[PDB]
DNA sequence: GCATGCTCTACTGCTTCGATATCG
DNA sequence: AAGCAGTAGAGCATGC
């Protein structure tokens, strides 16, 4: 620990004095295994600046250091080797390069002298080494742990490292890829169920869910619960797929074979991450608390001793009883177990590099706001000293790590508004903070669910402190800002399939939206556009059921002046109650009438004559709430939806009607190929690509269906901006031909005025006969 | 002066001394109150002036005191009992800042130039620094009439006033303080100034250097934006300039932070959405040290503390922490800082917007960074042990070196890469030519190459001063072991010319930019300089594939793309025709596509520099066309150029052809550039003619409807241009007329064809009939009216100059126009653009319009007095400017809050007026009454002016714009006649006033007052002015004294081109 | 020529104990 | 009364 002293001179004496022969020694490759003894985990941050520059040291002890280029157009040896080492000393990445091309070197050349007996020794001595690098470590630091895991890899003596502190290493320093390579290096040259239980612990934290497949049969003996159970957390549905890691937990019988240990501790991290994807603070608390102890387990000392548990059970308690402090009730048992493990050393240091963002959280609670001052600024020169080490060419890494800076200085903000006095005595500071909160939200379909509650439950806690300081009607200001976050909370737990939170979320949302009319109408639209989206993967009648108990709360009254009023909510009411009614129709139209069964007033509810009006009303209803929507869109992508399920609906009816013969649908059919070509024709015009495919369609139902609707077509195509069709050139040049080239006939004259270099070549081959 | 030669505590007695000196002497009513005002200029000018041992103060030392006098003067005038001595000391520091700035006639280093004033740099310098320390605090009511006058000044000052490095310092100041208070929510007139000098100044800076691009800059970003946000597009390589040219001098690099957090919350969002891409990959410099860093001790070593409190925490440790406050710790900022708030605005950035610092997740350069440089390694480097001798492998170094080396924000690790970087590129390239053979002893690594070039060129030019002159002579010596006769055209050196060629044709690299035309110039010295010249006749470095890829690239519609074409030309000008026998064949048929880009730059961009830099491409090339064949204009077989017809030789004769066959084109640049050369191409011939004789000859073989099939183009064969529009087609239709107005106005300014000979009815031309009706749309989306304005506004300059020019050339005789132009439409267009110019379509925020209007005016109105017709526009103007008008505009409040219309009403008629007696007939317009010798405007004028400062309740007060009215309006009054002996009776005057004492007299304020108007009309009749002066020598000699001093002193200071009038003042007195 | 920085020496007040005057 | 212990003030050396 005096080789990173805070004074110059005094350092150069200390490096001065362990430079020295007798002391380290003055062979080049004893010294290289003598520099492991000197680790000390105080020190690794400069451990590989300073192993390079001990190795590096005696390279001045050489006859070589003459003209190391012999001609005449040179330079000499020590200007390359004096700036590498003052370029390695400055930057953590080449130092890592250098050490782990050094190290190689010197392993790939001992090879020539010396015989097994004593080679064989060395590496087993470098191999326990390594190992204990990686056992004593508690600052992984990311170009050491990802430099001895790829100075292993390399050699065919050291792979057989440690398949269990190789994966929670590279795991909290971000550094998958190479454990990844690493363990599918070890598994080459019974069954190996330990590596293969941390390597599929490795790609489940990158996604990579397609390759959690190949590793889970029962050809490795593993069981056949997980398989089960992973397969049905790659869709988003963590409320079975953790259900069924407890029910595989606590089993009795086992008759293939006892549940070997190594898979136990996999169900249990996997339930912890199922638990943990969810809202629910407390089966997350008891389960990561009490697998140690019993009767109230007092934690004080618990946890820092038995040194498995560090890096298992310390990150999900005190993320289960944080988020549970912050909101709701005291239950000050955390505080407690903070303030017992600050005295030490080892547990300040460990505390305070990795966590600081729930320290400063925790202080904030007991008004603490100067030491969450240093622990906040403590936090972001952490962000931005791990930012800048981890690699280039890793990205995913680094975007896991940039999704947490809004939650740091949405802390950093609350910390420099409240302390401020040009505040807390008008609030038209207020005003503008309520409107730049709502328009600073993450992606939706990009940043997962964890950091949508980061973000929305540190606002609520900041908006109740501030309603507790702001003594100076402005408890129905911060109200009305609570509800449109947790609005779009809802809409963007939806669009990623995770249903079991976004419903619950519902639940918690309906207490009082019945106590406005801006609020309902919202509200229901969530619910029955969550419950279409929800009937995609279940198999039949019971789709029916869930969009059947979605009926009795849209047709309520909500035209307050209002659906009468707005536009937007006249349109979307009706889109999603045709979509309701072409989800029954096309439900019970496929498999005919069993769906009855299970039905008391569900059988009238459809039948609002057993088998045909059951469906032709159900159709037309569908058409009706269909077609309000286009004249009501008509006075982009606000007339474009509302066009194209117009068309998707009505070609897929006449699809339905073409594969057999009737009378009175074809007489209801009669308006539906006007209704095609012109609402498809409107929403060519607009740049859309969702309809300019559609082209062909037209094209076909125009001489299948000649006997009208043809200057329907000539009509529209009169004025369509003429580069939408260039795609389709050689597929108007062959209808030019034969019977109804006209409105093609117009398109082809404007092509040839306009551009007539892209049609010369598809018009000799179709001239040639 | 002397207040840095005191003590603290001291000093607080000092600065009360002078506030209280200038309290008592300006409480007595303004007779002595003029002594404030050159107090304050004397002290400027001492301290704007300064650059037992003692010390030389330089200028930092008496800002507090300049704080002092005006901003705790209530916590100052505590014990002396407070009205506006601070805003006195304010308006005061305004005038007098703009007084010596006013003149100091400015047109170290800067810019291969010293030619200003001698020495006048240090008392400037001084002054701007002075100024950005004492101006921008209290920018309140103090500031706010003050910001048209302070930016207008600077503009006209700095337009003649480019390379001077702090012109721009002062308005970035008064912007600051015009969005400090509000005054920028559309009053609607200095907006226009600003708006219309961002586009001047963006094509300014693009040809400057470090302190300049830095001056530029830190006043553009300045710019409010929140309400310039028209144009997004148009700044945004002026806002990431700034940040990649951070992180060596931080002062800007700050605001660009502070820009572009203030662009983003109140500019609308969606103008700025696709607007982010490129703003924040440039923000990923500023994260890179984990604090590593280790330079100066990190504890309190020993201080005056670090033993004081050693013995007990007594007394001496209060003594010592009551003196460490007031350091006035401002150095700029510490780069930590900078870094914290780099993450503090990324984090306030969004959710959305803010992952956008990297790849944009599988495009097509994402799965190309995974791969490497080249795939078989070259350079095995062999470190030597005592024994070992091992093999470590380069090129995993390279991708990390040289990032490092470019964007490192910390010196010392930064000349360490770029110390290694230059060893190992030289290691590299010893390596690539050992002796085993060619294959596998010198083994080709231009796949390295491809990638080292276009980052030398980087380093070389980048900012500091040490990796310059460490990278000069390798990118200069590589060049000469590259262009070589044994290398034999090699695939690296077409690397080399690439990373050049799209070193020009780059954006935000307007340094790099001359270096690689640098870098051509070395190519085409030692590329013949030791070649095998009867070799060059396949490889594709030759000057022949160079100048064929010049040609293609000045033809192309990338508006950077040709810019290359126009700076390779601007920098190899010197060579190619210092050696002959190349220009002949080909550039002279790149003269022709040089105005061709030209034409091509008709509508890209005021804000690129392409016109400025094709001109003097292609007059680079007019003088070395007049040395070479004047001798050698010979029918030899020469290379035949775009647009021209095939013939077997093209001596000098269908250029002069084509030249005048494309004089009528709309491109407004190429069309000025074809006729100026032609009139310069006309001679030169064997023969040695004239255009009279020329033209004439040609037209007595072709014919006159040969010479309007040129000039009407396609111009000869409308009611869209009832509303103002903006379409293609209607300004395509203007740009025709204006191309047909100023194509022949040129041959009839000249006496080349006369024009009787053209315009008479042999012609049949649309010409006079399509202006006809163009004189009947000129009266009657706000984003592209403006696109319009100016081109309905510059056609009828045009107007005016062709009228000008025929009437009072050769051809007299107006019989050919008799109402066709010069009817009662062109004395309409004429009225309404000589007064009241602001309702036809005029501006008021340019200069080079606005400055011309005039000339053209009083140039044109010349023109119809001597005319065969002058009735109808002495009868179009007599129904303006007739004097009851100005008595009915003449009102009786012109003092509170009237303060636009009913004090610029006036001023419009005023220099109305000032033009027409600059045409020459005032008088006749404005005749005066009946009996006397003096015209009873100006007797009406002046008693106006008089009667209008004394009350009658308090004190009419005063203003600038409550002067320069005050002092046209005076300066008509004595331009009708005479009207000398009433000014002295008017001065001579013993009348009393008073003031809430007395003390007033009306003849001393009066004289006050404007005091060099009234010298300068003394001066003129001089011998009839001086007997009535010194007659009155007895009852009031003390005015007399006063106006005899004020008239000395005056013709004093014109001594230096009036000396033969003072003489005259002398003998007379 | 005026303001500050640093040491050492004599003045001065506090604390504890014991004797003296006072008030019941 | 007795001991001591802490600070105020004056004079040499320095700086602007």
């Amino acid at each position: 620990q005096g080789l990173i002293d805070e004074n110059p001179g005094l350092q150069l004496i200390i490096r001065n004095f362990w430079s020295h022969e007798t002391r380290l020694p003055s062979n080049t490759l004893d010294r290289l295994l003598a520099l492991n003894s000197l680790y000390s985990p105080k020190i690794e941050v400069h451990f590989l600046s300073l192993a390079t520059n001990f190795l590096l040291e005696m390279t001045s002890m050489s006859p070589d250091y003459p003209n190391p280029m012999f001609e005449h157009p040179q330079i000499k040896h020590s200007s390359l080797i004096t700036p590498l080492q003052a370029v390695a000393q400055r930057d953590p990445i080449i130092a890592k390069q250098l050490f782990s091309s050094l190290f190689s070197g010197i392993l790939k050349e001992m090879d020539k002298f010396k015989t097994l007996s004593e080679k064989n020794n060395i590496t087993q001595k470098l191999l326990q080494d390594f190992n204990r690098f990686l056992n004593t470590t508690f600052s992984f630091f990311p170009p050491f742990v990802s430099c001895i895991q790829d100075i292993s890899c390399q050699h065919a003596a050291l792979l057989s490292l440690d398949p269990a502190a190789v994966s929670a290493g590279c795991l909290a320093s971000l550094q998958q890829p190479v454990g990844i390579r690493l363990l599918e290096e070890a598994l080459l040259r019974p069954p190996d169920v330990l590596r293969w239980v941390e390597l599929a612990k490795l790609y489940r934290s990158i996604g990579e869910y397609d390759v959690l497949r190949g590793i889970f049969t029962s050809e490795i003996g593993t069981k056949q619960i997980t398989q089960s159970a992973l397969l049905a957390e790659a869709r988003s549905d963590y409320s079975e797929a953790a259900k069924q890691y407890d029910e595989a937990l606590n089993k009795q019988d086992w008759v293939d074979g006892e549940p070997t240990e190594a898979e136990k501790d996999f169900w249990e991290l996997a339930s912890l991450d199922c638990y943990n994807h969810l809202a629910e603070w407390k089966s997350l608390e008891y389960c990561s608390t009490a697998s140690i102890d019993s009767e109230n387990p007092p934690d004080l000392n618990k946890i820092w001793s038995e040194p498995f548990y560090q890096e298992t059970y310390l990150p999900y308690m005190i993320r289960s009883k944080l988020k549970l402090l912050l909101q709701g009730e005291a239950d000050q048992s955390l505080l407690t177990f903070i303030d017992k493990a600050m005295h030490g050393e080892l547990q300040k240091a460990i505390l305070e590099l990795h966590y600081s963002q729930e320290l400063s959280l925790l202080y904030l609670l007991q008004d603490d706001v100067d030491r969450a001052k240093y622990y906040i600024q403590n936090g972001i020169q952490s962000f931005m000293q791990n930012y800048s080490s981890i690699d280039v060419l890793l990205h995913q890494s680094r975007l896991t790590k940039l999704q947490s800076v809004q939650a740091l200085t949405e802390i950093q903000e609350f910390i420099s508004f409240i302390s401020k006095q040009g505040n807390l005595s008008s609030q038209v500071p207020l005003k503008r903070l309520l409107n730049t909160w709502t328009n600073r939200y993450p992606d939706a379909k990009m940043d997962p669910m964890n950091i949508w509650d980061d973000i929305i439950t540190n606002r609520c806690f900041f908006l109740s402190k501030i309603e507790e300081k702001l003594t100076p009607d402005i408890s129905s200001l911060i109200r009305s800002c609570k509800f449109s976050m947790k609005m779009k909370m809802i809409d963007s737990a939806r669009k990623q399939n995770n249903f079991s939170l976004a419903m619950k979320l519902l639940k918690e949302l309906h207490k009082e939206s019945k106590t406005r009319d801006d609020w309902l109408v919202s509200w229901v639209q969530s619910y029955c556009r969550l419950s279409h989206c929800r009937s995609r993967s279940q198999g039949c009648s019971e789709q029916v059921l869930t969009v059947l108990k979605t009926v009795s709360l849209l047709d309520e009254n909500n035209v307050s002046s209002y659906l009468s009023k707005n536009i937007l909510a006249f349109r979307d009411q009706n889109i999603l109650l045709g979509t309701t009614y072409r989800i029954i129709a096309n439900a019970l139209s496929s498999e005919p009438a069993c769906l009855a069964e299970i039905e008391e007033d569900k059988a009238r509810r459809i039948l609002e004559e057993d088998s045909e009006k059951v469906i032709a009303g159900l159709y037309q209803r569908a058409f009706q709430h269909l077609s309000e929507a286009v004249q009501a869109a008509e006075e982009a992508a606000g007339v474009i939806d509302a066009y194209m399920t117009l068309a998707d609906f009505c070609d897929q009816q006449l699809r339905k009607e073409e594969e057999n013969a009737s009378v009175i649908d074809s007489a209801e059919l009669q308006a539906y190929p006007a209704l095609v070509v012109e609402k498809m024709l409107k929403a060519l015009k607009l740049n859309s690509n969702e309809a300019r495919l559609k082209f062909p369609r037209l094209l076909q139902i125009i001489e299948r269906y000649p006997e009208e609707t043809l200057s329907l077509m000539t009509k529209e195509i009169s004025s369509v901006p003429c580069w939408q069709f260039i795609s389709w050139i050689s597929h108007m040049v062959a209808l030019l031909d034969k019977d109804q080239a006209v409105a093609v006939q117009h398109s082809v004259e404007e092509i040839t005025d306009n551009y007539p270099q892209a049609i010369v070549y598809p018009f000799i081959i179709s001239s040639e006969s | 002066d002397s207040f840095p030669q005191y003590s603290p505590k001291m000093q607080l007695v000092c600065c009360r001394a002078i506030v209280k000196v200038f309290l008592a002497l300006a409480a007595k009513g303004p007779v002595l109150r003029n002594c404030i005002s050159t107090v304050v200029h004397q002290g400027l000018i001492r301290i704007c002036s300064k650059p037992g041992k003692w010390k030389v103060p330089t200028y930092k030392d008496y800002v507090d005191l300049f704080r002092h006098l005006l901003s705790s003067d209530q916590m100052m005038d505590s014990i002396l009992a407070s009205e506006s001595l601070n805003h006195l000391l304010y308006d005061e520091f305004v005038k007098s800042v703009l007084k010596i700035v006013e003149k100091l006639d400015l047109t170290d280093p800067a810019a291969n130039l010293h030619p200003a004033k001698p020495k006048d740099f240090s008392a400037f310098i001084n002054l701007v620094e002075f100024c950005r320390e004492i101006l921008p605090e209290k920018q309140a009511e103090f500031f706010e009439p003050w910001v048209y006058s302070f930016s207008y000044e600077l503009i006209l000052q700095s337009t003649r006033l480019p390379l001077i490095s702090g012109f721009y310092k002062l308005l970035s100041i008064t912007v600051r303080n015009a969005k400090k208070i509000k005054y920028f929510e559309g009053k609607y007139s200095c907006f226009a100034l600003f708006v219309k000098f961002g586009k001047e100044v963006a094509v300014k800076m693009k040809q400057y250097k470090d302190e300049l691009l830095a001056s530029c800059l830190t006043f553009l970003l300045s710019l409010p934006h929140n309400i310039i946000e028209l144009d997004v597009r148009a700044y945004v390589p002026a806002l990431q300039m700034a940040f990649k040219l951070g992180l060596s001098y931080t002062p800007l690099a700050e605001v660009g932070l502070n820009a572009l957090e203030e662009w983003s919350i109140y500019i609308d969002r969606h103008v700025m959405q696709p607007y982010y891409k490129d703003i924040l990959p440039c923000l990923d410099g500023y994260l890179k040290t984990s604090a590593l860093s280790d330079e100066t001790k990190n504890n309190w070593e020993v201080s005056a503390l670090s033993r004081a409190a050693q013995k007990g925490f007594n007394k001496v440790v209060l003594k010592h922490l009551k003196k460490t406050k007031n350091l006035s710790s401002n150095e700029a900022i510490s780069l930590e800082e900078i870094r914290i708030r780099v993450v503090q605005m990324l984090g306030s950035l969004g959710g959305q917007i803010n992952k956008n610092l990297l790849t944009v997740t599988s495009s097509d350069e994402m799965m190309k960074s995974y791969v490497a440089w080249d795939r078989e390694k070259r350079l095995s480097f062999a470190v030597p042990f005592r024994e070992m001798k091992p093999v470590i492998f380069l090129d995993v170094f390279l991708p990390r070196v040289t990032e490092l080396a470019l964007t490192a924000s910390d010196r010392q690790t930064k000349v360490a890469a770029c110390e290694l970087l230059h060893s190992m590129v030289m290691f590299m390239l010893g390596k690539a030519t050992q002796m085993p053979e060619g294959g596998q002893g010198a083994p080709p690594m231009y796949q390295l190459y491809k990638r080292t070039f276009p980052v030398l060129l980087r380093l070389a030019c980048d900012v500091d001063q040490v990796t310059r002159q460490l990278y000069e002579p390798l990118v200069m010596q590589l060049i000469h072991w590259f262009t070589n006769n044994k290398k034999f055209e090699s695939q690296d050196t077409v690397a080399l010319l690439e990373a050049i060629l799209d070193g020009i044709v780059d954006p935000v690299d307007s340094t790099l930019r001359d270096f690689c035309g640098r870098c051509i110039r070395e190519f085409l010295k030692w590329s013949i300089k030791q070649i095998t010249p009867q070799q060059q006749e396949k490889s594709p470095v030759n000057t022949k594939s160079l100048f064929k890829r010049l040609y293609s690239l000045a033809l192309h519609p990338n508006a950077f793309k040709r810019l290359g074409a126009s700076l390779a030309f601007n920098n190899i000008y010197r060579e190619f025709r210092e050696e002959e026998s190349l220009v002949e064949q080909f550039v002279f048929e790149a003269l022709v596509i040089y105005m061709e880009s030209l034409a091509l730059a008709h509508a890209d961009e005021k804000s690129l520099g392409t016109i400025q830099q094709c001109c003097d491409a292609i007059d680079h090339l007019c003088r070395i066309i007049e040395k070479k064949h004047v001798s050698l204009n010979k029918a030899k077989k020469r290379r035949l150029p775009r647009g021209f017809p095939p013939s077997a030789s093209l001596c000098l004769l269908d250029l002069v052809k084509w030249l005048l066959a494309h004089c009528g084109r709309p491109q407004t640049e190429c069309r000025h550039k074809s006729i100026e050369l032609f009139y310069k191409f006309v001679p030169l011939l064997p023969g040695n003619r004239s255009p009279n004789l020329w033209l004439k000859d040609v037209l007595k073989e072709e014919g006159v409807s040969f010479l309007i099939n040129t000039f009407e183009g396609g111009g000869c064969g409308l009611l869209y241009l009832r509303g103002p529009f903006s379409l293609q087609a209607t300004l395509c239709w203007l740009d025709l007329l204006l191309a047909a107005l100023e194509c022949y106005n040129t041959f009839i300014g000249e006496r080349t064809v006369g024009a009787l000979q053209v315009l008479g009815t042999e012609a049949q031309s649309s010409l006079l009939k399509a202006v006809a009706f163009f004189l009947e749309s000129i009266a009657m989306s706000p984003q592209e009216g403006e696109r319009y304005n100016y081109s309905k506004c510059t056609v009828v300059v045009r107007i005016m100059e062709f009228t000008t020019t025929l009437l009072n050339t050769s051809p007299e005789g107006w019989k050919l126009l008799k109402k066709d132009l010069c009817n009662t439409h062109l004395m309409r267009v004429l009225v309404q653009t000589l007064c009241e110019p602001a309702s036809i379509g005029f501006n008021i925020g340019d200069v080079q319009v606005m400055a011309h209007l005039p000339d053209v005016c009083v140039n044109l109105m010349k023109a119809l007095k001597m005319s065969p017709y002058k009735d109808i526009l002495e009868t179009h103007l007599r129904e303006k400017i007739t004097a009851q008008s100005i008595e009915e505009l003449c009102a009786v409040n012109l003092y509170g809050p009237d303060a636009q219309v009913d004090r610029s009403r006036l001023a419009a008629v005023v220099s109305a007026c000032k033009q027409l007696h600059r045409a020459g007939l005032l008088h006749n317009i404005l005749p005066s009454q009946s009996t006397d010798l003096h015209h009873s405007v100006g007797t009406e004028l002046l008693s106006l002016v008089y009667k209008g400062i004394a009350p009658g309740q308090c004190l009419p007060s005063l203003d600038l714009s409550c002067k320069q009215l005050a002092s046209g309006l005076l300066e008509l009054a004595f331009a009708f006649g005479g009207l000398c002996e009433r000014l002295v009776s008017l001065l001579l005057n013993p009348a009393v006033l008073s003031t809430a004492v007395i003390h007033f007299s009306h003849g001393e304020y009066f004289y006050s007052l404007f005091s060099e108007t009234i010298n300068t009309e003394l001066l003129k009749n001089l011998d009839l002015a001086v007997l009535e002066l010194m007659q009155s020598s007895v009852d009031n000699t003390k005015m007399v004294s006063a106006v005899l001093n004020g008239m000395l002193d005056q013709s004093f200071r014109e001594r230096a081109n009036q000396k033969h009038q003072g003489l005259k003042l002398a003998t007379t007195i």
